[PDB]
């Protein structure tokens, strides 16, 4: 039942969370304990997340009663352009597919403002597990699975992730000695490594070999970014903090706004007949939601203000809710999805 | 992609959402630094590319030079009135991860399932475009048949509908639960 009276880590893999919660036990902030624990849910997990990648941050400061969001999503390199790519294979595949990763960046940053623990603390773990190996779980098993065409014909995938040519499966060992060797370079010589060091150049040449674009420049220039003020909506009592567009949560306000007005309660699913409406009206707050959703993009390049006001307004919302039927669905028009500004 | 809900004992606390898109990224996986590289570019509109019958490429989100591409990650804190963290919630799985975010939201603060449990609760989903209601497997068939007479199309999902890790304040101290979808545990003390 994991009740935990003093701190609690929660991840996708049981030895990420103990990470986790270890970093906490030795002093580490939450930044320090989240962290660590991502640097093992990439190697756990490395067909799922890790230093390739990005990611994003919503911390919250007990003390100043403050929110932040760090954005550390991947950017599309300095010579892409919009019809760069004519098939959904070219874009999935290969360098060509490569966005900029800002994993690396964003943990410096969220370290810089919020770390306790050395930054070499914070690997030493997870360099430890890459180099002894560990069982393969469930998730990975499955990718593996779905993807061991591709795999077993790759001799550099083939080189980690098979064991006598062919995909490892749950409970079979996996090591991962290079990203060991890579981890260690980040906990000894910092964030600047992959940025603009030591890694930076083998960076390119991988991704340019395999028909990529990403240069020097693109790494060298990559930030990420502090956003001090996150999205919030209020919730009776309570406040809502959640990253606005690029990502998602000005959809999630809007579903939330929405159904706020119905007032759920434990009787709401009670019966039969009150939680078969209670579903319904879910779905279509989903459907309200997602409407809006395709006018969504980076606010630095298209002009979002009106969007994320409009989905963020309890008013808008209660306009969307007074449409919700509650004897029926409606066509997709009803809801009026919008793919430019009115 | 993949979620983690941490809380401080000092009370601070951190969600993040973490990916390299699609399985295993690009597929392309550095010899020398073992790094596997995402293909984030995936998640732009092209003018070029269709994904779905009927739907149109969303210019908001075309690839330009140091652009973003829009997410659905929505790594999410909720503090009560007097300064404490409440929830920490997010999700993986795609398009799926804003509606089982609410679910398990909805789940906890208004149906009043403890955090487990909403973690555990089946989900359903709808994104508008498809027009279709996804159910996971095992929930309650009267709520697929309270979707159905509502004209609603439902299908059941092949495996099931996101993976969220959330953290809950409770009277106990603080309530973690991970995935059984996905097959994490928390850990704490
Ligand atoms: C897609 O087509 C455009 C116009 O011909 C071209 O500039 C671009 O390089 C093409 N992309 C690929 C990956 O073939
Ligand atoms: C929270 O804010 C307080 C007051 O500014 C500060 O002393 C402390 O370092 C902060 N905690 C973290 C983890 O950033
Ligand atoms: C480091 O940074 C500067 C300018 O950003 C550049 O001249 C140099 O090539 C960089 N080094 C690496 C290894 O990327
Ligand atoms: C919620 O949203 C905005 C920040 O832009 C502001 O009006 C308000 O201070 C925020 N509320 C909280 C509790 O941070
Ligand atoms: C915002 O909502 C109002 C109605 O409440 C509407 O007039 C307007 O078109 C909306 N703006 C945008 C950009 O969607
Ligand atoms: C979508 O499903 C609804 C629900 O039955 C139906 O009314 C509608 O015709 C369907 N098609 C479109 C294009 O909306
Ligand atoms: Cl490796
Ligand atoms: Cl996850
Ligand atoms: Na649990």
């Amino acid at each position: 039942n994991h009740v935990y009276t003093r701190a609690a880590v929660a991840a996708d893999a049981k030895q990420c969370s103990k990470i986790g919660r270890d970093a906490l036990r030795d002093g580490g902030s939450a930044v320090d304990a989240a962290i660590a624990a991502l640097l093992c849910v990439g190697l756990m997990n490395a067909h799922s997340m890790g230093i390739g990648g990005g990611l994003f941050l919503t911390i919250y400061n007990s003390t100043t009663r403050k929110a932040e969001v760090i954005n550390a999503r991947e950017v599309a390199p300095r010579l892409a352009f919009a019809t760069m790519f004519n098939s959904s294979e070219q874009s999935q595949k290969g360098g060509l597919s490569v966005a900029v990763p800002g994993e690396i960046r964003g943990y410096e940053l969220a370290h810089q403002r919020h770390g306790r623990l050395p930054w070499a603390r914070l690997f030493q773990p997870s360099i430890q597990l890459a180099r002894q190996g560990f069982p393969v779980g469930k998730g990975l098993a499955a990718a593996l699975e779905n993807k061991r065409t591709v795999i077993e014909q790759q001799p550099v995938l083939c080189e980690v992730f098979c064991r006598d040519r062919k995909v490892l499966r749950e409970g079979e060992r996996l090591t991962l000695p290079q990203l060991a060797d890579t981890y260690e370079t980040l906990a000894i010589e910092g964030a600047q490594a992959f940025y603009n060091g030591s890694l930076t150049a083998q960076i390119v040449k991988d991704i340019q070999a395999a028909g990529g674009i990403v240069t020097a420049e693109d790494l060298n220039n990559y930030r990420a970014e502090l956003i001090e003020h996150p999205l919030n909506i209020s919730l009776g009592d309570a406040v809502l903090y959640m990253p606005s567009a690029p990502l998602s949560g000005p959809v999630l306000a809007l579903i939330l706004n929405i159904l706020k007005g119905y007032n759920f309660s434990r009787e709401s699913v009670e019966s039969p007949e009150q939680k078969g409406l209670t579903y319904h009206r879910i779905v279509e707050a989903f459907r309200f939601a997602y409407a809006k959703r395709t006018l969504l993009g980076d606010p630095k390049f298209v002009d979002v203000t009106e969007v994320v006001r409009n989905m963020t307004s309890e008013f808008f919302a209660a306009q969307l809710r007074a449409q919700i039927s509650d004897d029926t669905t409606h066509p997709i028009s009803y809801y009026k999805p919008e793919f430019y500004t009115p | 992609t993949a979620h983690l809900s941490v809380v401080a004992e000092d009370g601070s606390a951190v969600s993040a959402t973490s990916t390299i898109n699609l399985y295993f990224g690009s597929k392309v996986r550095s010899p020398v630094s073992g790094i596997l590289f995402n293909n984030e570019m995936d998640d732009f509109s092209s003018p070029s590319i269709t994904n779905e019958f009927g739907v149109p490429p969303s210019p908001a989100n075309f690839i330009q030079p140091g652009k973003q591409p829009l997410s659905s990650m929505c790594p999410t804190i909720m503090v009560g009135q007097d300064g404490q963290v409440r929830m920490v919630v997010g999700a993986a799985g795609g398009t799926q991860i804003t509606t089982a975010t609410a679910l398990a939201i909805i789940y906890n603060l208004w149906f009043g399932y403890d955090v487990k449990r909403a973690v555990e609760e089946p989900r359903l989903h709808n994104q508008l475009l498809p027009n279709v209601t996804t159910v996971e497997r095992n929930i309650d068939q009267a709520v697929t048949a309270a979707l159905e007479t509502r004209h609603h199309h439902t299908q059941i999902a092949s495996t099931f509908i996101a993976v969220v890790q959330a953290i809950v304040r409770t009277a106990g101290g603080w309530a973690a639960a991970s995935d059984s979808r996905k097959g994490g545990e928390p850990a704490g003390y």
